[PDB]
């Protein structure tokens, strides 16, 4: 039953107890690690001040507008095209895929790949992406 | 001791 | 109630024996309930009986005739109630009127050493007893220790000044049979900084609150961690304090490296963060340029080169994707930086004007146990806690000397008379004492019994001032050595005017040194007349001792100014200091427990001494000497009523022995 706020352990009570002066080395020690980690701190913060400063302008001078393009079910011969080397580019990544070609779905790309097997050597060109 | 209080009386350690 | 409220201002418990009541009355003790409550009403009844009118003896016929039946059926049994009562102190004590007047045939010889409050006590009970009884006093006065101070209409207390709350207290009964202006003493009591301005009210509160935890640490460290010895040695309140202090101050150290560490790791995520940040940055910008390259490329294409577009297209608005999550991930870590950086913990456990406060306290405590902390036992130096009186505390505005003046009415008392030399043999004493004025004069006084109310000041002086023939047992003289003797002293300033506030009874001045804290550290506003009283306690007490009157007088008035201002402090009219230390026939001022003792101490400092036998083979002696006063008494040491209790103990306990039970 301490009195709530006051700290006293019989450890803490014994590190001051058994020296004549623990209770000032102690106390000096803390100090010590107390001026260690302020200046580890400034360190750290004068660290971080130089990078947020070679990040100055953000990416916005490399950012792309958004191209929204309606979907499409009729695959031309060019969307093919462009698929085919998205699948020797990329693996099984359906979405990144369909970024590419613009107007297919993550489904659509799906479909794909058992429509156009034969035709497209898939195997082949999975075959040569993992290599 | 500690009865003899009569100004601020000190209460810590009393029951 | 009237009956268990008897017994409450008798220090008795209502529904129950006590151990002195069981010594008395095995046969009701060791007997059944029913007869106990009968024993515990007449004992109560014949209290209150005492007690409502105790300006006048009340007899056993008077006590029988106004209890009622079932009480009044056995006789005997009133009887032995009423005789222990009045033998033991607990009516028909003090002064009052004789019903029938005191029998002129004495039985016994007694000398009591010294006429303070014990001695006077007992001497009182002694010849209400039937005793012939002389009183030896070194001083050219009675009281002791109650000192007044009289000058014109200045009257001024330097020794006892207070009593202590009415409740439980027979110094109650005294003040019904003496007049003493008894004026209550209101609790308010402002602090004043060295610089002479009030303590603001919220750091005030704060110290104390500090103060009573810091002191409930104490008492946890020893009474829960065993915390009693250290370097084969008890240890102190002082120390204890000391050491909790020291532990305060760690913890708020452990917790101002806890709280930057925290900031650290926060930096340090952040630090890793922006590092991804920045070679993403440049990964984003190479990978732009790519792009850039690649649309330059005008129509119309082949399916490669508009892959690439599409591709690298792609791959850059991923990136940004990342470096846009991440963006987020910097946002959060650096509100949950600019939070920490402003709540930080706390700086100090103690400014330097807050150790200076919390002194004052600590000074509080030197002067109630007359003593520096350092002297202290940590355990048992509040032992007699639970015997406080209740109510508030009052002045004897008439000086307390009142008192002790009205108890040596019609006693053979001797004063200038210092005793030297006490023997005591199995056939009696002899008290060998000397005139103060010429200490050629020598005295030698015969009885059956001495009464030693010697303060412990004096048994402990060495060389000793009286010498025991034989020598006191080792017994004895080991708990007069363990035992504290503490010091105290006060300054009485004597004005032609009030300059201070006249309804407040108390106020403060805060030392500006830990070693000075109880320097003047408390002043008192108690009487009809002009006068302010400062109190010198703990290590200030014995070093001002040496200091002269003009000076002590002089560093009043400074504070003093620096309170009220220059202008509203007029050089005093008269002035008196203290010195308890130097006091022959005290050397100090009252005991504590200091470390190594405890509440035991007290009592084999009350346990009386037996001689051998003069003949080898003789029956066993009787005692002869006995020991009364504040150092005597467990439970109401350091005190008026402790003195006084203490004699009324010893008269019973003498009487027991020498007039039969
Ligand atoms: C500064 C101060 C303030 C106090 N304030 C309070 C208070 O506010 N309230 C309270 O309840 N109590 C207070 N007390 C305590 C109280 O004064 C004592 O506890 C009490 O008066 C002691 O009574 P006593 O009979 O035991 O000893 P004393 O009154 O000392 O009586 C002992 C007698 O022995 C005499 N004597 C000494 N040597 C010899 C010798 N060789 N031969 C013959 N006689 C000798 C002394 O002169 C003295 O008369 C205070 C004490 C002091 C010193």
């Amino acid at each position: 039953k301490p009195p709530k706020g006051m700290f006293l352990s019989q450890e803490d009570v014994e590190a001051v107890s058994a020296n004549a002066t623990a209770a000032t080395t102690v106390l000096r020690q803390l100090d010590m690690e107390l001026v260690s980690v302020k200046r580890q701190i400034q360190n750290i913060k004068q660290t971080n001040s130089a990078l947020k400063e070679k990040l100055d302008g953000g990416i916005e001078p490399y950012r792309l507008p958004e191209v929204i393009q309606k979907c499409n079910a009729r695959w031309t011969t060019e969307e093919q095209l462009l698929a085919v080397q998205a699948i020797r580019k990329y693996g099984r990544d359906f979405q990144a895929i369909s970024d590419v070609i613009g107007n297919k779905s993550v489904v659509q790309v799906k479909n794909f790949f058992v429509n156009y097997r034969r035709r497209f050597n898939i195997d082949e060109v999975l075959q040569e992406w993992e290599a | 001791s500690r009865t003899m209080q009569t100004a601020r009386k000190s209460t810590g350690g009393k029951a | 109630s009237g009956v268990e409220g008897a017994a409450f201002q008798s220090r008795l418990p209502h529904d129950r024996m006590t151990s002195q009541e069981a010594a008395c009355f095995p046969d009701i003790i060791s007997g059944p309930q029913q007869t106990q409550k009968v024993f515990l009403f007449i004992r109560n009844r014949t209290l209150q009986l005492w007690l409502d009118n105790p300006k006048i003896q009340l007899t056993f016929e008077a006590t029988l005739q106004q209890l009622e039946a079932p009480y009044n059926s056995d006789t005997v049994l009133v009887h032995r109630v009423h005789s222990y009562l009045e033998r033991h102190g607990l009516i028909n004590f003090g002064i009052y009127k004789r019903i029938k007047p005191l029998p002129t045939k004495k039985t016994g010889k007694v000398i009591i050493i010294g006429s303070g409050v014990s001695g006077l006590a007992a001497a009182r009970q002694l010849q209400s007893f039937g005793m012939d009884v002389t009183l030896l006093e070194a001083r050219d006065r009675v009281g002791g220790r109650v000192a007044t101070f009289r000058k014109g209409n200045y009257v001024a207390d330097l020794g006892a000044m207070v009593v202590t709350g009415l409740g439980g207290n027979p110094m109650a009964v005294v003040s019904k049979q003496v007049n003493m202006e008894l004026a209550k003493i209101k609790q308010k009591c402002p602090l004043y900084e060295a610089n002479g301005q009030a303590v603001p009210k919220e750091k005030d509160e704060m110290v104390e609150q500090e103060f009573n935890r810091l002191l409930e640490a104490t008492s946890y460290l020893s009474h829960q961690l065993d915390f009693n010895v250290l370097n084969n040695k008890p240890v102190s309140l002082g120390q204890a304090l000391e050491v909790v202090i020291q532990l305060q101050e760690k913890h708020v150290k452990d917790e101002q490296i806890e709280h930057w560490k925290k900031i650290v790791k926060t930096q340090e995520e952040l630090k890793e963060l922006l590092n991804k940040m920045v070679n993403l940055k440049e990964k984003i910008k190479e990978l732009h340029q790519q792009y850039k390259e690649a649309s330059e490329v005008k129509p119309p294409r082949d399916i490669t080169a508009e892959f690439l577009v599409k591709s690298k297209h792609r791959d850059l608005t991923a990136l940004c994707k990342e470096y846009d999550e991440l963006a987020e991930t910097q946002g959060k870590l650096e509100e949950k930086l600019q939070e920490l950086e402003a709540n930080p913990p706390s700086d100090v456990y103690l400014s330097s004007r807050d150790r200076q406060i919390l002194d004052w306290h600590f000074a509080n405590l030197e002067f109630a146990n007359a003593t520096p902390l350092s002297t202290l036992s940590l355990k048992h130096w509040d032992q007699d806690d639970d015997f406080e009186f209740t109510g508030s505390h009052l002045t004897v505005r008439n000086g307390y000397s009142c008192v002790p003046v009205a108890l040596a009415e019609g006693l053979d008392i001797k004063l200038n008379t210092a005793v030297r030399q006490v023997r005591y043999t199995a056939s009696g004493c002899e008290v060998i004492a000397v005139n103060t004025r010429s200490t050629s004069q020598t005295f030698i006084y015969k009885c059956d019994a001495v009464l030693c109310t010697l303060p412990l000041g004096v048994l402990k002086q060495q060389p000793p001032a009286v010498q025991f023939v034989p020598p006191l047992p080792e017994w004895k003289t080991s708990a007069v050595q363990r035992m504290g003797f503490g010091n105290l002293n006060k300054v009485v300033l004597c004005f032609d005017r009030v300059f201070w506030d006249p309804s407040v009874n108390l106020f403060g001045h805060v030392g500006s040194t830990t070693a000075s804290r109880g320097e003047l550290f408390l002043f008192w506003n108690l009487y009809k007349a002009p006068i302010l009283l400062a109190l010198v306690a703990g290590e200030a007490a014995g070093i001002m001792e040496n200091i002269s009157d003009d000076v002590i007088v002089g560093r009043c008035l400074a504070i003093l100014k620096g309170i009220f201002g220059s202008s509203a402090v007029p050089q005093p009219k008269e002035t008196v200091v203290s010195r308890w230390r130097a006091d022959p026939w005290a050397r100090g001022s009252y005991s504590y427990v200091a470390a190594g003792s405890s509440g035991n101490d007290y009592d084999l400092m009350a346990q009386p001494i037996t001689p051998g036998p003069s003949i080898p083979g003789a029956p066993q002696p009787i005692p002869r000497l006995f020991f009364a006063g504040e150092h005597t008494i467990r439970n109401y040491p350091a005190t008026v009523h402790g003195a006084l209790l203490s004699g009324l103990r010893e008269a019973g306990r003498i009487a027991d022995q020498f007039l039969g039970a």
